[PDB]
């Protein structure tokens, strides 16, 4: 009309419409998850494979959405995947339902200065009384059912099946190496795929472990240095057609004999410089393999790019694919190179550990490459979630135990200050009642009866309701014997994450223009 | 569940018409007519007669509307907003799961303690004095209307009243309507109204020969059986000729020979006649030391039911021998005025006084009949219930509050909708400040800050300026029996209306 | 317009009244007495017939 050219829908009245309706369809398509449930969605998009996920983060990275609101979530969904490992769906669900209950007091005829200072009245509030509800703690990180407890706990939110020998194993593979005492890196742990027997027969392996061919001979010595190349047995040498039958054998004989003596002189100006093996990322010929035989020269097959690049930021080196035998300049560490028989294939072994800065590879193994990326997700959750920079965890009973008395406590809280901040605060301690509503939800039963049934027993706050059919109706189960904690900071910073977006998006509420060419 | 959200819309356009017509400060509304004319008003009664409905939820809150308003006659305008309300506080938002079984539980509880609550909050009071009966009515009576001459009709009224009472047993009856008319005659001084027997004659005594004058005689009335008939049940006289006309004079001489003979001692006078006068009948009926009057209306038929007692059976001869008549009733035809006028003192059925008037032209008329129409309903519903109540907002929270604090006291199941009704009591307030002029969220939320210190339960909203005000210097009270009526009648319509399953057609 | 910019109706009434009641005292204490004679009337039908006619 004066701004806008016919494009967008804004003005004086979507503050309490066009601006909320977004985001509850877009948390509509997220309330299914949350929990130990079978809740598998395809996702198609260019890899043509369909291929079903369960967690929120590959489904919400998939998606392409063209709404400033919808957006503004998603950043701040990547800065709490960034910051602490797990917390993606608490901060939608939070914002979706302090939207909805804002939509109320918008509607009846309330300022929104009012509601963003009773809300940040009520997160103050909140973060204040959350140093209270302690009851577990780390004690020694050097056992190791103490953190296979722990681990089998945060790998029971994905799979439901198996889950001991998982957590066993990754507790295995961390205690290995170094504790959370001092220092220890993420990066340091690898994956590695093998197309073989089943998820029952896995094992563990210190080192660098790459699936790659041996047909030389096994090289046990130190002086053996590495020398990356891109594509070194490509061809130097372009061959072309004079007829349609046959040419002249001279001619090929002379070329052949010249390739020959090319190549010997280039393996043996390679190896005389200093490197006794050679990483080849090419094809194979019958005079190579038969030149490398009699060198003795271990030559591989095997060629991927995340190898060569795992080896350039791992040792530092850098590839010369160049047709003249250049220098020796990619000098690194290793040393010690060893060859071993696992499922009758031969695999690398790097040793090059000083008590300083350690790595370990998980042995992995599958039916198809369909089902190994849900393990490989649960493995690095587990190990995010291990990682937490403190020697007391300070672990408090989640699963819905905390927020029914975090919403009591900000009640109780809010009927003594008088004023026009009691309704802010009301509405963001029923708020809170978001997280046992969709637990009971996708599970069988009703959460009406449940919510009573969690706020007539007792303020302990260690009462939730369970999984099987016999915790459903009554929902009276204590999970402090079961084992059955969560992150104290991470729900820190969710709640910090939640109110923030919800802030900036009840401020930024007016008119949406555009800008001119 | 589709139908309960039909009646309830209903329900709601219904209420959503006479909602701002509350208060001191009311709106006023205006309905045009098809041929061509508009008329204003601000009377939400007229508005509900003249509307035409098609839904039967509507029709029945209507007629409950009109019943209510025909069986008090204070009280009909809040019930239906107080019930859309409720409606709209609990079945647009408890019904989402379907269960129609706890709320109507819900709904008796909370009744029983809105009950409980108003039953220990009353206050006594004495009728002992008349100033302050006086002073409550000129209080409840200022409303809408003139003030120049309203202290006297206020009394005659009062007075009326505590004359008409005398059907006293054990149960409190008191009956006005039926049993009190209003007379008007024009001429004379305006300043000489009171109370009076009361007889409903006009020009309806026909004398055309001069006799005795009647001082103090015993009248006995009997029945009407002396018209056009053919006799007692045969068929054996029938009026055809001069001559049954002629034997017809005999017949009714040999009659009341008859009735002499059987029970007549106190020699009565005028009889109760429809049909019969003549130039010669007449006479000699006269001259048979009886008299006969014709010309009854249904004034004068209700007049010698209730006051006399006169009863319509096929009975005219061979009564009781101690049936009506028992008095010294003086019966001296007054040339006061222009008409014929008849002031029966002393007789059967006494304490049935009426009122008399000398006003002017229909003006005067009009108002002092609405003024003592209202004046007397005014006192019908104090003298119902010795108990007074501080209104004017003031109750309700207090109530609400007692709700609120019972609910989070017993820890229940169904504690929303009980919540949710409970909530749903501060419609008349916001209304109030509405029509004021002021804020509706400041002020409400100053009311409900201040009541829950200690001792704070008579604080309302003024209905002319927007400020909060105690009801102890003012002077807003209401009865008791009137809060009581109304909330019943919204939780009856409130559990009919839910109680709603199908609807079909049939025979 | 009163209305347009944002008020009530209550107040635009009491000023209204309190503006009748303010002209009413000061057309009563501004009138003035005049002998009635011939005069007068002449020139007060004079102007009803130059009003009329
Ligand atoms: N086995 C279990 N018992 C009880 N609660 C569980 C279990 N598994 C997961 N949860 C609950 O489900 C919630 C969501 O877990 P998760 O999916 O790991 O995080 P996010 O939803 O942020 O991705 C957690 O707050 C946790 O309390
Ligand atoms: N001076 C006053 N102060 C406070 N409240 C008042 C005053 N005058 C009237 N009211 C309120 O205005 C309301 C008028 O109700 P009314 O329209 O008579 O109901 P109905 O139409 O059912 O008879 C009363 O409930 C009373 O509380």
């Amino acid at each position: 009309m004066l701004k806008e050219g016919a494009k967008h829908f804004s003005g004086l009245e979507e503050a309490v419409y066009r601006n909320i309706q977004a985001c509850k369809e877009l948390a509509q398509t997220t309330r299914t998850a949350y929990g130990p449930n079978g809740m598998n969605k395809m996702v198609i998009n260019h890899l043509e494979k369909l291929f079903v996920t369960n967690d929120a983060a590959t489904i919400l990275r998939e998606l392409e959405v063209q709404h400033p609101a919808a957006k503004m979530i998603v950043m701040a969904s990547h800065m709490q995947e960034q910051e602490v490992g797990d917390g993606t769906n608490f901060v939608l669900v939070f914002a979706g339902a302090l939207l909805e209950l804002a939509e109320e007091l918008l509607r009846i005829g309330l300022s929104v200065s009012e509601v963003i200072e009773g809300y940040e009245i009520a997160c103050r509030k909140a973060h204040e009384i959350l140093p209270n509800l302690v009851c577990c703690s780390a004690k020694n990180l050097r056992d190791i059912d103490e953190v296979s407890s722990l681990l089998r706990t945060s790998i029971m939110s994905k799979q439901y099946g198996n889950e001991v020998f998982l957590a066993k194993l990754i507790a295995q593979a961390c205690v290995s190496i170094f504790p959370d005492s001092g220092h220890f890196n993420v990066d340091n742990i690898r994956v590695c795929k093998i197309l073989g027997s089943g998820i029952s027969s896995s094992s563990v392996l210190h080192g660098m472990v790459f699936k790659k061919e041996t047909e030389g001979d096994v090289t046990s010595v130190k002086d053996a240095k590495i020398a990356v190349y891109s594509c070194p047995f490509d061809g130097m040498i372009t061959e072309t057609k004079g007829t349609v039958l046959i040419k002249t054998a001279e001619e090929l004989m002379n070329f052949s004999k010249g390739e020959e003596n090319l190549m010997d002189a280039q393996v043996k100006a390679i190896a005389d410089t200093g490197a006794n093996v050679v990483v080849t990322g090419g094809k194979v010929a019958d005079m190579a393999l038969h030149y490398a035989n009699k060198y003795n020269i271990m030559l591989v097959r095997l060629n991927s790019k995340w190898d060569l690049r795992r080896l350039c930021k791992t040792v530092g080196a850098t590839a010369l694919p160049r047709l003249t035998p250049p220098v020796l300049e990619e000098m690194g560490h290793c040393d010690s190179v060893y060859l071993s028989e696992v499922g009758d294939t031969q695999v690398v072994v790097f040793k090059h550990e000083k008590e300083d800065g350690a790595i370990s590879t998980i042995v992995l193994r599958g039916s198809t490459d369909n089902l190994m990326d849900d393990i490989e997700r649960a493995v690095d959750d587990g190990v995010n979630t291990f990682k937490v920079l403190t020697r007391d965890k300070r672990l408090v009973p989640g699963g819905g135990a905390t927020e029914i008395e975090l919403a009591k406590q900000i009640t109780s809280y809010g009927e003594t200050c008088p004023g026009l901040e009691q309704y802010a605060i009301k509405k963001f301690a029923e708020a809170f009642e978001a997280i046992p509503r969709a637990l009971a939800e996708n599970s069988g039963v009703k959460a009406n009866e449940v919510i009573s049934k969690l706020y007539a027993v007792h303020q302990e706050g260690n009462k939730n309701v369970g999984l099987d059919i016999e915790a459903e109706v009554p929902a009276v189960k204590d999970m402090l014997e079961a084992g059955i904690l969560d992150t104290y900071l991470g729900k820190y910073w969710a709640i910090k994450l939640a109110t923030n977006a919800a802030v900036t998006v009840l401020r930024v509420d007016q008119i949406i223009m555009a800008k001119p060419a | 569940r589709k139908v309960q959200s039909g009646n309830i819309n209903a329900a709601k356009t219904i209420a959503d018409i006479i909602r701002t017509c509350l208060g001191p400060k009311s709106m006023m509304k205006m309905l045009l007519d098809p041929m061509g004319g508009i008329v204003m008003t601000n009377d939400g009664n007229a508005i509900l007669r003249e509307i035409q409905v098609q839904h039967p939820a509507a029709k029945s809150m209507i007629e409950i509307s009109r019943t209510q308003d025909e069986e008090v006659g204070d009280g009909t305008t809040s019930v239906i907003i107080l019930a859309g309300e409720m409606l709209s506080v609990a079945e647009h938002f408890l019904e989402q799961q379907m269960h129609p079984t706890v709320v109507i539980s819900a709904y008796r509880k909370a009744l029983d303690d809105m009950i409980s609550t108003l039953k220990k909050i009353s206050i006594p009071v004495d009728i002992s004095d008349s100033d302050m009966m006086l002073n409550i009515i000129n209080s409840s009576i200022t409303t809408k209307a003139i003030s120049r001459w309203s202290s006297l009709a206020c009394n005659i009224a009062l007075d009326a009243v505590k004359m008409v009472q005398f059907e006293e047993n054990g149960r409190k009856e008191i009956d006005i309507k039926k049993y009190a008319r209003v007379e008007k005659i024009p001429g004379g001084i305006i300043e000489d109204s009171c109370v009076l027997r009361g007889v409903m004659i006009n020009k309806d005594v026909t004398h055309p020969r001069m006799r005795r004058y009647i001082k103090n005689p015993r009248i006995v009335l009997l029945d009407s059986s002396l018209e056009y008939k053919k006799g007692e049940s045969q068929t054996d006289i029938e009026i055809t000729r001069e001559e049954d006309f002629t034997r017809i004079l005999q017949m009714e001489e040999e009659y009341i020979q008859q009735l002499c003979e059987d029970i007549i001692q106190l020699k009565p006078d005028v009889v109760i006649t429809e049909k019969g006068i003549s130039d010669l009948a007449q006479h000699y009926l006269m001259r048979a030391n009886i008299t006969a009057i014709r010309r009854v209306r249904k004034t004068d038929n209700n007049r010698i039911a209730r006051a006399c007692g006169a009863r319509i059976v096929s009975r005219p001869e061979e009564l009781r021998e101690d049936d009506v008549g028992t008095g010294a009733g003086l019966l001296e035809i007054k040339k006061i005025g222009d008409e014929y006028f008849t002031f029966i003192t002393d007789c059967k059925d006494p304490k049935a006084c009426t009122i008399l008037l000398r006003g002017a032209s229909k003006e005067i008329l009009s108002e002092v009949e609405r003024n003592l129409q209202d004046a007397m309903q005014v006192c019908r519903n104090v003298l119902l219930d010795p108990q007074l109540v501080p209104g004017g907002g003031a109750s309700e929270m207090a109530v609400a509050h007692a709700l609120t604090e019972k609910s989070k006291a017993m820890t229940g199941v169904e504690q929303w909708p009980y919540r949710a009704v409970a909530q749903a009591l501060e419609v008349i307030p916001r209304t109030l400040i509405q029509n004021c002029g002021a804020s509706t969220i400041r002020l409400l939320t100053s009311l409900r800050a201040k009541h829950t210190q200690e001792n704070c339960e008579t604080w309302g909203v003024n209905g002319e300026t927007g400020t909060l005000v105690d009801m102890k210097e003012l002077g807003i009270w209401e009865p008791l029996a009137v809060k009581l009526q109304t909330y019943k009648t919204a939780v009856e319509t409130a559990v009919l209306l839910l109680r709603i399953d199908d609807i079909v057609s049939g025979h | 317009l009163y209305i347009s910019e944002g008020l009530h109706p209550r107040i635009i009434t009491e000023g209204f009244e309190a503006a009748k009641e303010k002209a009413l005292q000061f057309l009563e204490e501004v009138k003035v007495s005049r002998e009635m004679d011939r005069e007068t009337l002449i020139d007060v039908a004079r102007t009803s017939l130059r009003t009329k006619v």
